[PDB]
């Protein structure tokens, strides 16, 4: 309803749109991100919805770099924006500096735009509600392999393993139960394959889900059909 | 602050924009002014009754000139009506600017109508309260027209505004005649505004204004002095 | 020298009940002739005329938004424009390019439109306008044209000798002008009709 | 209807379904919320404005509790209702004379004037962002021609020449006793316009006033620069009243 | 200087334009195409400044093209000249003007073909032929001599010949080969280049 | 100027407008696009047919470029918006790029207006959702969709609009291998789909074909007749088999 | 501020927009307008409702406004967002002229307009144009047209069609009663004359405008008393014969 | 009701409900506590972790050699004003060659977040601040507050519990002064630890601490940089 402006406060202290767009996150469909010191592996239930669409075309993860790459779960359409700003992030720090920009100051130059949102006193451009999407930034910089989560609170912290989406509380128990820091990049892919296919309604293929890894050797790599088949047979 | 930016004349359900509807339900309740087209020119006449003998009647003027051939006259709230009549002055003058020709009187009725319809569909302002009379002579010609609340413009041989302008219609309608002069047509004006009249009607009660060939004047109180005595 | 890069002549004349307009065809840049059929008298009325002379850009500019204004003015007034008017527009247009002046000397000749009295008159570059009795001349051969309408120029001619009275002044004077020439049309503007002739004229 | 009511139309400068702006008759009762009251009277060659003076409470520095303002050296005003709203006017009402004298290279005229202040104020009746100013303002001037002018502009944008005229609580009553005393006659000298002007304010408020009670503005055709009395002349004005 | 020529004919239109790019004594560039395709039916050739030339005519063809498909039906050569124009006088006193000398070539199905001349401050010019660059010094007088009004399109490839002739014999610039085509009504179409070894 | 937020989130987390906006979209006359191996086609259910109407100028199907178009279902009047912005973007990247745009990149820059939309101040959503087909310039053919929410997705064949539902359900149990083998067979296969919710015959009924290397090509009412009567030619055959 | 917003541009629970709705049941009371489309011309034909005695007559005509040299249009609804409108339209066509140096194509003037209303409907936040428009016109890419907007931005081409008071009526008449490609002018106006009387006549009450071509230049002419007279007497004696022979 | 939603209404008390609403949006935060003797000034920081999996999300944030500060409420609010206070002590440094005073720095917050509790469509700052910084009068602890007012305090505590630490602090001031580095970190901790549950204990991953002196420039002491302080502290009540 319109009874009150985008920036009102309610009485816990909470932004009200803030908390809607969280409570638009819990129906996104699963993203479940692992950092290992191998390097950090993605992974997203694509949830087709009918078999005349294209499975392909649905695209939970996205490269913002050859080092960086981003799970999205919730109003998808709404992620394009903070996607396209952390590629122009990257690549300005690359012009300016020579150099690759880190995992954390990617995540934190997209963070900077979740509540930059208003109707008053804002020029053509302003957001007029806050980005109902939750990511998960996965990359690997000087300091290793590095896991993010950011929601539309513009609050972003660094995960040994993240579950995002509906069914992110399943996940993350399951996730809490099986993670440990030693763990090798391989295992945490069939780990939370695993989750996935738990969580999931549809039976988990290789083509109703989505599997990208950041190494420190290989750039950012979305698995193929193939390589999914062989992941999905050991499970 | 800054003007709000949405509109506060909006359509009803029933498809009627409301506000126009209650400003002219402010101009029904203004006092009653006339219009005569005669053969030879065009006379505006309004009640000018004043609250009390105190007031300076002849300070703030009802017939105002727009140009030399162009005056007017207005039914509703007054200072609505002054800043339409300086919007009509500079937009005359706007004109004579670019042609070097005194406005037409139709094309200052459009534009000032222009204005009126303006303030039905614009951000945070309501619409103006009065409805005007305007009379021109231009191309030997004599015009009267009639410019509403909503930017609506009609041309009329003779016409009443304000309070009782149904009977002062009815009257018009009774009385008027093409053929006749602008001095019968004086007579006809200050008539009209006697059926509605309460009390008796003095130079002073009253105010008259004239177009013609040599252009639009208000009348003196001598002059409209001379005209009631000739009415009794 | 901006006004003789293209060329150009047009003159305007005063006859009893009756109006002649007239313009060289050359289109040229600086020396080299690029047509011979350039327009530069361009009807604003059924009995009203402008003509434009100088660069041939701005002749084609000015003749465009002058018929843009035009045509708006005659809609929403719903009468045609009288030549006075049409020459307070024409002086309007030109005033506001009053420091990036347009580079064109507009001449004016019609009857009016409810009268039909004869009207010519004309500008310069940035607007200021002026009204003769007898005749008007703008373009690189305004003296050529003077000389030979100060010398020709009779009160109350009837179409015919305003007609051989016009034709002779510009024929002999864009003779004598090397940018201006390669034919002549004329316009004589009457209450009932409209005339138009090309004239029989030296293509050097 | 009688006083009805749709949408906003109390809230806010839209017509009520009469053809009413409640929010401009508010404003008009807010001139009351002061308490006082002023009036003002029109001589042959002079005009007066008089108006009642408070300080209730003596830590008060009297000197700067005043209703009466210079606009320019030749046009003097008094003000009731709202302080504020009415400090705000007199600072326009002085830029619009200093503009005006800077564009046309003359004084304005008091009329002139007026009609400024009150198309600033129309201007607040039609658009729905801001308020109408809950204050009203008469002027007073000498003008070479017309002679002794007294003007009155209010929170509606209309304005008004008068012979006499009032502002504030008892307007209704000091506007009957003025009416009475034009139709007796109008053709008053100085100390004439003064008494009239004294005796209006003290009868609709029955007091018998004390010097520091009152305050009066004069221009004179004999001296059109606008002046304050002092209160020994009011005294003297006070004194020659209750002697007759 | 680069070289434009049209010749208009009862049925067609007729153009050419030489293939060199130079940058200053050099060559760099044989075949070169200065022929913007308007629309199915209309051509604009366009030389002058480096930048200007490729900005202002491409700038053109998709304003045109644009208008096909909002409209569902092509602008006329005559329409399509004067949109050239207006957006080229508006563009003279501007920040940025655009140092282009142009001919606009096309074919009406109700009005015939259209040869139109504009010079850099766009000026309008319908021509039965024109040429542009320093060699329609050496060739325009060539055109007056032989041109008639119903030159058949195998006599006008014959006087283009002569024109670039004459070109080859007089002018001082090297220009080895020209590229030509022809607009009618069955559209625009690509004659063998005229090449001089 | 006017810079409401219009669309906001809602307790639940949804945004009323964009959903709104989807009934919009609902309220539409139903689209088909069919994704064929040569040939692309779409069609759109004239409903109403107004015999003093010129069908000429209410067509639902259009041209974006040369190699794309466009079926539309909602309101009219924002979809002749969307279309005009997504033809001068066409323009431009031929301007740009040197080469014609990909159905998926003009599909990508339609949903991003659609999606801006949706999150600008002192603006409402679109109304309508879209239907783009094309050939990418290596040939193959492309069936996209898009709605007001911004977001979109490549399909083999998709409905749109009032009874759409119906219609998907119907192209689920009849999109093959087989049903696409030839041009004729994707038409009919469109036609079929939306003679599973027309009102009644191809008299209601605007098909447009693109094939590959080929302009937008609107079929005629005598085409669509003739396709109509080999339907029904066919469904009395299978039907008598049947029995 | 928020309070007193009216939230004109925005969509309702059923994926509806109010504003829109409400100014076309404005319209819907409005003058009747009717358009009808022959093969040697277009007519249209309103209804005047400013039929007041003391009225003065010193415009071309009351509903009926000239666009262009080519082009005309009848307004039902607001009678100053009309004016508004049409000033916008004149000033759109003139705009064309100026860049092509041809006159606007009138499907083009239509759409050009009509993005405007579209636009009042989508953001900006003012109550959209209360007005339906009817264009006749000709042009050199479809002949004689007849055109249809309302306010909400949609358009179409017609070969008959009405707006305003009793438009369903009419329109109903029309699908009966028009014969597609075999209209003149002369029938045209006879039907147009029929039409207005079912849906309602007399001279002074409708105004009646026809588009023609002669000598490839547009003639737009409002026809005088004298033959809308002469029209309506015509009809009322086909109408007594056809009364008697039953 | 109809006064709570908007900063620009007075409610009849002459109360702003918006503003009180952002105090509850700092008091939700995590507990930090500032403290100073007369030569060093602490920030001790609880830090909280949404998940055991996740990083504990950093409380203290560098804004100049001489400045750090401590956040307490919306995360993305607090790094709005840290970038503004970065902007200013660069400012002062390019024109002045000069550290902003704190003090300063302290009044230039106070005016950016008072214009936005005063217009129709803005909201307040829903963040609370803790400013630790040394300059030529000293160490400075400072508060600032959604309400824009900002306090020049001994100690200080915001965030949720933090009434536990004042308490401690308001026993303990009277040391704080002749405190050495080390002892005025264990004050700190342990007035931290009073706002913590029986179950929760400080380790070197829920503490974080930032120090600052006269020849100390703002350092921030994470993970095991932390131990040193630690090590130190008796176990509570």
């Amino acid at each position: 309803e319109y009874d009150r402006g985008v920036n009102t406060f309610s009485p816990e202290g909470r932004l009200f749109q803030v908390e809607y767009a969280i409570e638009a996150i819990k129906l996104g469909s699963t993203a479940i991100g692992i950092q290992t010191s191998e390097g950090v592996c993605l992974a997203v239930e694509k949830r087709i919805t009918s078999p005349l669409m294209e499975p392909s075309s649905i695209e939970k993860i996205v490269e913002i770099d050859a080092h960086i790459g981003c799970a999205m779960s919730g109003l998808i359409a709404d992620a394009k924006t903070l996607i396209d700003k952390a590629r122009v992030e990257t690549q300005n720090h690359w012009f300016t500096y020579n150099e690759t920009m880190t995992v954390e100051s990617v995540t934190q130059a997209v963070s900077n735009l979740a509540l930059q949102f208003g109707e008053e006193d804002a020029d053509p451009g302003a957001m007029s509600r806050p980005f109902g999407v939750a990511l998960l930034f996965g990359g690997v910089d000087e300091k290793g392999p590095q896991l993010f989560h950011m929601d539309p609170s513009g609050t972003f912290v660094q995960c040994d393993a993240r579950a995002i989406g509906s069914a992110s509380e399943g996940a993350q128990s399951s996730l809490q139960e099986v993670y440990h820091k030693s763990m090798t990049l391989k295992e945490a892919i069939k780990s939370s394959l695993i989750i996935l296919k738990q969580v999931m309604e549809e039976k988990l293929n290789a083509t109703n889900i989505e599997l990208a890894t950041v190494q420190p050797g290989q750039n950012f790599h979305m698995f193929t059909k193939e390589e999914l088949e062989e992941v999905i047979k050991d499970i | 602050e800054r003007g709000y930016s949405f509109s506060l004349t909006t359509f009803s359900p029933s498809g009627k924009l409301v506000q126009i509807e209650y400003a002219l339900a402010a101009v029904a309740g203004g006092a009653p002014s006339v219009g005569i087209k005669a053969a030879n020119g065009v006379v505006l006449a309004t009640e000018k009754k004043q609250k009390s003998i105190l007031y300076d009647e002849r300070s703030v003027h009802k017939v105002e000139p727009i140009t030399k051939h162009i005056g007017l006259v207005y039914s509703g709230m007054g200072p609505d009506y002054r800043v339409l009549v300086h919007r009509a002055r500079k937009l005359a003058q706007q004109y004579y600017l670019v042609y070097q020709e005194p406005i037409p009187t139709a094309q200052l009725v459009q534009r000032v109508a222009s204005v009126m319809q303006e303030y039905t569909q614009s951000g945070g302002v309501r619409p103006f309260g009065v409805s005007l009379l305007i009379c021109g002579w231009n191309e030997g010609r004599p015009y009267l027209f009639q410019s509403d609340p909503s930017g609506a413009y009609f041309a009329w041989k003779a016409t009443a505004m304000g309070k009782n302008y149904v009977n002062g219609k009815t009257f018009l309608e009774k009385r008027y005649n093409e053929d006749l002069e602008l001095e019968d047509a004086i007579h006809t004006a200050i008539l009209t505004l006697k059926e509605s009249f309460e009390g008796q009607m003095t130079e002073d009660n009253i105010e008259v204004g004239i177009c013609n060939e040599a252009g639009f004047r208000r009348l003196t109180p001598t002059e409209v002095k001379d005209y009631l005595a000739a009415i009794a | 020298s901006i006004m003789s890069y293209n060329g150009g002549a047009v003159m305007a004349m005063k006859g009893k009940n009756c109006v002649a307009i007239a313009a060289d065809r050359r289109f040229g840049i600086q020396a080299q002739m690029v047509t011979t059929d350039f327009q530069k008298i361009f009807p604003m009325g059924d009995r009203l005329y402008i003509g434009l002379a100088g660069l041939a850009t701005d002749v084609q500019t000015v003749a465009q938004r002058l018929k843009f204004r035009l045509n708006l003015y005659e809609l929403k007034e719903g009468r045609q424009i009288k030549p006075y008017t049409l020459m307070s527009m024409v002086a309007n247009l030109l005033y506001e390019k009053r420091f990036g002046p347009y580079y064109t000397e507009p001449v004016i000749a019609g009857l009016d439109p409810k009268t039909f009295k004869p009207f010519i008159c004309s500008l310069d570059l940035i607007g200021c306008p002026m009204v003769t009795d007898d005749f008007v001349v703008s373009g690189t051969c305004a003296e050529q044209m003077y000389g030979m309408c100060e010398s020709l120029w009779e009160p109350n001619m009837d179409p015919d000798h305003l007609f051989e009275t016009i034709s002779q002044a510009m024929l002999n004077a864009v003779d004598r002008d090397a940018v201006s020439g390669m034919g002549v049309i004329v316009h004589i503007i009457e209450k009932d009709k409209i005339t138009t002739r090309t004239l029989k004229a030296r293509m050097d | 209807s009688r006083g009805s009511s749709a949408g906003f139309d109390r809230h806010i400068t839209i017509f009520s379904p009469e053809g009413r702006l409640y929010q401009v008759e508010y404003a008009f009762k807010a001139i009351n919320q002061g308490g006082l009251t002023s009036v003002a009277v029109r001589g042959k060659d002079c005009a007066v404005i008089v108006t009642q003076k408070k300080v209730p409470d003596k830590l008060l520095d009297s000197s700067t509790v005043t209703h009466l303002f210079k606009i320019t050296e030749n046009i003097g005003c008094v003000m009731t209702g709202m302080t504020a709203d009415s400090r705000s006017q007199v600072q326009r009402a002085r830029y619009e004379a200093a503009n005006w004298k800077y564009k046309y290279g003359y004084e304005i005229p008091v009329d002139m004037l007026c009609k400024r202040i009150a198309d600033i104020s129309q201007v607040y009746t039609q658009n729905a962002e801001m308020r109408p100013l809950g204050c009203c303002m008469i002027l007073i001037g000498i003008d070479e021609e017309q002679g002794p002018q007294v003007y009155k502009c209010d929170p509606a944008g209309y304005y008004c020449g008068f012979k006499a005229t009032a502002a504030g609580v008892k307007q209704t009553e000091s506007t009957s006793f003025l009416e009475k005393k034009v139709k007796k006659k109008f053709d008053w000298t100085f100390e004439q316009t003064v008494e009239t002007a004294i005796t209006c304010l003290s009868t609709v408020l029955s007091i018998d006033f004390k010097p520091s009670e009152i305050e009066v503005g004069v221009v004179t055709v004999e001296n059109p620069k606008f002046r304050i009395l002092t209160e020994a002349e009011i005294d003297a004005h006070l004194v020659a009243l209750a002697e007759r | 200087m680069e070289y434009l020529i049209g010749i208009q004919g009862p049925d067609y239109v007729l153009v050419a334009s030489d293939r060199v790019a130079a940058s200053n004594i050099v060559q760099m560039k044989d075949d070169h195409d200065k022929m913007f395709k308007m629309s199915e039916k209309i051509l604009l050739l366009c030389v002058g400044e480096a930048g200007d030339t490729v900005q202002f005519a491409e700038y053109i063809q998709k304003n045109v093209q644009l208008y096909k498909m909002r409209n569902g039906y092509e602008l006329s050569p005559t329409a399509a000249a004067n949109f050239t124009r207006r957006n080229l006088a508006d563009c003279l006193r501007s920040r940025t003007p655009y140092h282009v000398n142009l001919l606009l070539a096309g074919y009406d199905e109700h009005e015939g073909p259209a040869l139109y001349y504009m010079d850099y401050l766009a000026a309008l010019a319908k021509a039965p032929f024109a040429a542009h660059g320093y060699g329609a010094f050496l060739t325009l007088s060539i055109l007056d001599r032989y041109y008639t009004p119903t030159i058949s399109r195998e006599r006008a490839v014959e006087l283009l010949r002569k024109c670039l002739e004459e070109l080859q014999k007089r002018f001082i610039l090297n220009l080895p080969t020209f590229s030509v085509r022809i607009i009618d009504k069955n559209g625009i179409h690509d004659l063998d280049n005229i090449s001089f070894p | 100027s006017y810079d409401r937020a219009i669309t906001v989130f809602s307790p639940d987390g949804h945004l009323f407008q964009v959903e709104y906006a989807q009934e919009a979209v609902k309220k539409g006359s139903t689209a088909v696009g069919v994704r064929g191996r040569d040939i692309v086609v779409l069609g759109v259910e004239k409903k109403s047919v107004a015999k003093l109407q010129d069908e000429r100028t209410v067509r639902k199907i259009c041209a974006l470029d040369d190699n794309v178009c466009m079926a539309f279902a909602g309101l009219t009047a924002d979809a002749r918006i969307v279309i005009n912005r997504a033809r001068v973007e066409c323009q431009s990247h031929r301007l740009t790029v040197e080469d014609p745009v990909t159905v998926e990149y003009i599909t990508r820059y339609i949903a991003s207006l659609k999606q801006r939309y949706t999150q600008s101040n002192g603006r409402r959503p679109f109304g309508i959702s879209a239907l783009i087909v094309g050939f990418d310039f290596d040939g193959t053919p492309r069936l996209y969709q898009t709605d007001p929410s911004g977001t979109y997705h490549a399909w083999k064949a998709n409905a749109i609009g009032r009874g759409a539902k119906s219609v998907r359900e119907f192209l689920e149990k009849n999109y093959t291998d087989e049903a696409i083998e030839t041009d004729d067979l994707t038409i009919k296969l469109v036609i079929k789909a939306l003679l599973e919710v027309v009102q009644s015959g191809g008299k209601n009924i605007e098909l447009a074909v693109m094939r590959r290397d080929q302009s937008l090509k609107i079929l005629n009412p005598e085409e669509i007749e003739k396709y109509v009567a080999e339907i029904e030619k066919e469904k009395e055959e299978n039907e008598k088999k049947k029995q | 501020s928020r309070r007193y917003d009216s939230r004109t541009t925005i969509f309702s629970p059923e994926g509806r927009l109010y504003q829109v709705e409400y100014a076309m049941e404005a319209i819907g009371h409005a003058g009747t307008c009717l358009g009808i489309l022959a093969n040697d011309g277009v007519l249209l034909a309103a209804e005047r409702r400013n039929i007041h005695k003391l009225l003065d007559e010193v415009f071309f005509s009351e509903k009926i406004y000239k666009l262009n040299e080519d082009m005309a249009c009848s307004v039902a609804g607001i009678t100053s967002d009309a004016n508004v409108l049409t000033n916008e339209l004149r000033l759109i066509a003139q705009r064309y002229l100026l860049q092509y140096q041809e006159p606007i194509p009138c499907e083009q003037l239509v759409t050009a307009l009509c993005d405007i209303k579209q636009a009042y409907t989508q953001f900006g936040g003012k109550r959209p144009f209360g007005v339906s428009l009817l264009y006749i016109g000709w042009d050199k890419h479809y002949g004689f047209q007849l055109y249809q907007s309302d306010p909400s931005g949609n358009y179409g081409g017609w070969k008959a069609t009405c707006i305003g008071n009793n438009s369903a009526a009419a329109v109903s008449m029309l699908k009966q009663d028009y014969k597609e490609g075999e209209m003149t002018l002369k029938s045209a106006l006879a039907l147009a004359i029929k039409v207005l009387n079912k849906t309602m006549l007399s001279a002074e009450k409708v105004e009646i405008a026809t588009l023609t071509r002669e000598n490839g230049k547009t003639v737009i002419r409002v026809l005088k008393q004298k033959e809308v007279e002469q029209l309506i007497k015509k009809h009322e004696e086909e109408e007594a014969k056809a009364e008697r022979e039953k | 009701n109809q006064y709570d939603n908007d900063v620009t209404v007075w409610s009849p008390q002459g109360r702003i409900h918006q503003i009180e609403y952002a105090m509850e949006a700092v008091k939700q935060g995590s507990a930090t506590v500032g403290l100073k003797s007369k030569t060093h000034a602490v920030l001790v920081a609880l830090k909280r972790a949404q998940s055991e999996l996740a990083a504990h999300q950093k409380k203290i944030l560098h804004v100049d050699n001489h400045i750090g500060i401590s956040i307490a409420g919306l995360t993305a609010d607090a790094r709005l004003l840290c970038n503004f206070m970065r902007q200013e002590c660069l400012d002062s440094r390019f024109v002045f060659d000069r550290p902003l005073p704190v003090s300063r720095l302290v009044s230039l917050i106070g005016s950016k977040t008072q214009i936005p509790t005063q217009r129709y469509g803005r909201r307040p700052y829903g963040v609370g601040l803790l400013i630790a910084g040394y300059d030529d009068m000293g160490p400075h602890i400072f508060q600032t507050c959604p309400s824009a007012n900002y306090f020049d305090c001994r100690a200080m505590s915001i965030g949720a519990r933090s009434q536990s630490a004042r308490t401690y602090l308001e026993r303990h001031m009277s040391e704080f002064m002749e405190c050495n580095l080390n002892e005025l970190v264990k004050h700190g901790l342990r007035a931290l630890r009073e706002t913590l549950p029986a179950e929760q204990d400080l380790t070197t991953k829920n503490v974080s601490i930032g120090i600052v002196g006269k020849d100390l420039e703002f350092t921030i002491y994470d993970d095991d940089d932390v131990s040193p302080f630690l090590e130190g502290l008796e176990e509570r009540p």
